[PDB]
């Protein structure tokens, strides 16, 4: 489950898209 | 099965009298506060009885908005707020003035 | 601390307000939560 | 209005259009329209045809065509 | 979303029988079963 | 499903989600004309110039919470165009479309909307157009309540 | 235990009130509606399709006739539907003819919207004319609660 | 002899508990049976015009 | 669908910013 | 047993709907033109016999109508209900001309005497 925990923390706790910045990378689940 | 029939007869009478009394309260053919306060109770239940249906059906029927529409409106606000240079609202700082 | 660290809230009571042509739904939020929503409501509208 | 339209329509088609001498249907005056018998009311047109020799409603376009057949 | 919850197979017998829904009266209350 | 309107901040949620549908019905092109440039926004119903005012048929817009007023200005050509677009979908040789029209019978007979099928079909046409600009899954704009 | 607030588990009975079992047991106080009223009795007229004359009238025939007339009644409404449609349709033909005759008498912006055509599919969803036997899900109740909750 | 056993169907949206018949009448000819139902409908029954003894036979069977 | 739109939108904004500044 | 007389099958051919409560009573007019029907919606509905069209709905019981009889000799319809009322409806006016009061609980049935003026 730790793989998907790390995956969704890149989806949840990012700053907003309107700020720009590089995307967090994700993993294939 | 016998019980269920009588519960539906009591039910139908109970809701049908809620409708009739509310038309009286709308038209003004009743000036008794207890009838109005009674009828509001019935209608509050009849609302929730249908709202519980609506909330259950949502999880059963899924998102009524398509993923197409949802990304359409999402991208539309990004293109708007980008062109407006909207700086997003920060979390209240620890020592905000 | 609430906005950072909680996402499960006490149940909201509901009531209706009896304008004779149409009922308006009325909700009572728990008092400890209203003070947080009310600050946030004030904060959101000022910043926006 | 429909009365003057039918006269105008007969006129551009070269059909005869004039009242029958004291012929009536339902008390309203019966007209010649080429070989056809016509009466008007309520922005509608009525006709007799030799399929039945009685009165039916009609639309102006096929009325022209029916007379265009009957004139031949 | 409002549309329906209920069966058609009963309406398939409604191909063979006069199903009627009749929420209004063919004559007014003053029309008095002609005396 | 849906938001509890009795939350203190529910007004902000409804107003912001309302703005999202203002963008839908205006489109970002006309929305950004009506809003003007973000350095010097237009004030209510005003424009930077007559050119931007003329350049689209939507001249005015406001939304009061969940109630919207749009003002359309049309030349006769683009009005009749829209009528044909609408009647291509919902044709009516029977005059069915004029007898279902809402009329302010409280006002006198000359202040009630004309019987003219052109004007009636134009209103139907913009309503049909507007009703298509935003998803029926989000909101149910409807003839009897408009 | 509470027991006075009981329903009728026991059967109801009667037949022993004032003036029952003996006509002298009516008290001289009588109710306001017990006044004499409607004292001339009405009767049905002669020839009302009385039973024996109806039987002679091989009574199935009079009902059979009216059932057949109900079939004829359906087709009559189709004719009236044809009559109403063609007259206003001809009025379009009149205004079309008038328009062409006027010429012969002389001879004598939305592409930005991200959604479109959502109506192009809803004609399958027209409401059928049927009686849903469920007071909380009848069309009336759905219409009612939308009117009143606002 | 019980020659027919109809089972009535509740009209749409009614529960299977509502199949019941509460009243019935014959018309005065005796050829239309009118029945009054727990499903809030009125159902009417008619002799099958095309039936005949050899289509629906009865033997003797005492 | 919304998570990938979040991905796409964020880097589109960044690149259009990076091309400007 | 002994030899049945043969009888044709009966088939369903019409379903009139429009009562909002259980239809508790039915009776047919002597001339066979129409039939009345009372129900648990406290309303008496008069229907055309041949076409099923609802002529008239007569309202006036306080609760469920569950007896209904059309008089064979009079222009009257009699009805009784769970409200203990028994009512004479004058069909020449569509109005309740008479009440019969004495029942202590719900009227279950009524029958109109074939040759006396007795209910």
């Amino acid at each position: 489950v730790q793989l998907e925990l790390e995956n969704l923390m890149a989806l949840q706790n990012t700053e907003s898209a309107l700020k720009g910045g590089l995307n967090t990378p994700l993993h294939e689940s | 099965n016998m019980i269920l029939r009588y519960v539906k007869a009591k039910a139908d009478w109970w809701t049908n009298s809620a409708h009739y009394n509310r038309e009286r309260v709308r038209r003004g053919a009743t000036v008794d506060k207890t009838v109005c306060k009674k009828n509001l109770g019935r209608l509050t239940r009849l609302y929730l009885k249908s709202e519980q249906e609506r909330q259950h059906n949502y999880l059963k029927d899924g998102p009524y908005i398509s993923a197409e529409e949802a990304v359409a409106i999402y991208t539309t606000t990004v293109h708007w707020l980008e062109s407006r240079r909207f700086s997003p609202i920060p979390f209240p700082p620890l020592s905000y003035k | 601390r609430h906005m950072l660290t909680q996402r499960a809230f006490k149940e909201v009571g509901i009531e209706f307000m009896d304008l004779y042509t149409h009922l308006i739904p009325v909700y009572d939020i728990e008092p400890l939560e209203k003070v947080t929503d009310a600050y946030l409501d004030q904060y959101l509208w000022y910043e926006a | 209005s429909l009365k003057e339209i039918i006269e105008y329509t007969a006129g551009k088609n070269g059909f005869t259009y004039h009242p029958q001498k004291d012929r009536y249907k339902d008390g309203r005056q019966v007209f010649w329209f080429g070989a056809l018998s016509i009466y008007l009311d309520s922005e509608m047109v009525y006709v007799m045809d030799p399929i039945e020799f009685v009165w039916r409603p009609s639309g102006l376009n096929e009325l022209i065509q029916m007379a265009q057949g009957a004139q031949g | 979303e409002d549309k329906k919850y209920y069966a058609t197979a009963l309406e398939v017998y409604g191909e063979g029988v006069e199903t009627l829904v009749q929420e209004e009266d063919a004559q007014p209350l003053t029309e008095p079963i002609v005396k | 499903f849906g938001i509890i309107r009795g939350l203190q901040f529910a007004s902000f949620i409804v107003q912001f989600y309302g703005l999202v549908l203002d963008l839908l019905v205006l489109g970002l092109r006309r929305a950004s004309e009506i809003a003007g440039p973000p350095q010097c926004p237009n004030e209510f119903l005003q424009f930077q110039d007559v050119a931007t005012e003329i350049g689209h048929p939507i001249r005015l817009y406001c939304r009061y919470i969940d109630r919207v007023w749009i003002m359309f200005r049309f030349s006769a050509d683009e009005a009749r165009d829209l009528i044909q677009r609408y009647l291509t979908e919902h044709p009516d040789p029977n005059n069915e479309n004029i007898v279902g029209y809402n009329n302010k019978k409280c006002w006198p007979r000359d202040a009630r909307m004309r019987l003219m099928k052109h004007d009636v079909n134009l209103g139907r046409a913009v309503f049909w157009d507007i009703k298509n600009r935003l998803p029926r899954s989000i909101t149910t704009v409807e003839w009897e309540n408009s | 235990m509470t027991t006075a607030h009981r329903p009728t588990f026991h059967p109801a009975r009667g037949g022993t009130a004032r003036g029952e079992g003996d006509l002298s047991k009516l008290s001289n106080q009588y109710s306001s509606k017990d006044m004499p009223s409607h004292t001339k009795m009405k009767y049905r007229q002669t020839g009302q399709e009385t039973e024996a004359d109806l039987r002679k009238k091989d009574l199935r025939r009079e009902l059979e006739d009216k059932e057949r007339n109900a079939i004829r009644e359906k087709r009559a409404r189709d004719s009236a539907s044809s009559s109403s449609s063609h007259s206003k349709r001809q009025r379009m033909d009149q205004i079309a003819a008038e328009s062409a005759a006027s010429v012969d008498a002389d001879e004598a912006w939305d592409d930005d919207v991200v959604f479109k055509n959502c109506a192009k599919g809803v004609e399958e969803r027209k409401k059928e004319v049927t009686f849903i036997n469920d007071a909380i899900r009848s069309e009336f109740h759905k219409k009612f609660m939308d009117k009143y909750i606002k | 002899f019980c020659f027919q056993k109809i089972q009535t169907k509740p009209q749409p949206g009614s529960i299977e508990s509502e199949a019941g018949i509460y009243a019935s009448c014959f018309d005065k000819t005796g050829l239309r049976l009118i029945t009054a139902e727990a499903d809030k409908t009125i159902k009417m029954y008619k002799e099958d015009d095309e039936a005949t003894e050899e289509s629906h036979p009865i033997v003797w069977r005492p | 669908a919304l998570y990938i739109a979040d991905r796409k939108a964020r880097e589109e904004v960044e690149t259009r910013a990076q091309l400007e500044r | 047993m002994m030899k049945p007389k043969w009888h044709a099958p009966w088939k369903l051919y019409r379903v009139a709907s429009g009562h909002t409560g259980w239809v508790r009573a039915v009776d047919v007019e002597p001339g066979n033109q129409w039939f009345a029907s009372g129900g648990a919606d406290r309303i008496i509905k008069i229907w055309d016999l041949a076409s099923g069209q609802l002529k008239l709905s007569l309202t006036g019981h306080i609760s469920s109508v569950r007896a209904v009889k059309v008089s064979p000799r009079h222009p009257f319809l009699f009805s009784g209900g769970e409200d203990k009322q028994v009512k004479c409806w004058d069909l020449e006016y569509n109005k309740v001309i008479r009440h019969y009061h004495g029942h202590l609980s719900a009227v279950q049935a009524l029958s109109v005497h074939p040759s006396l003026d007795v209910l």
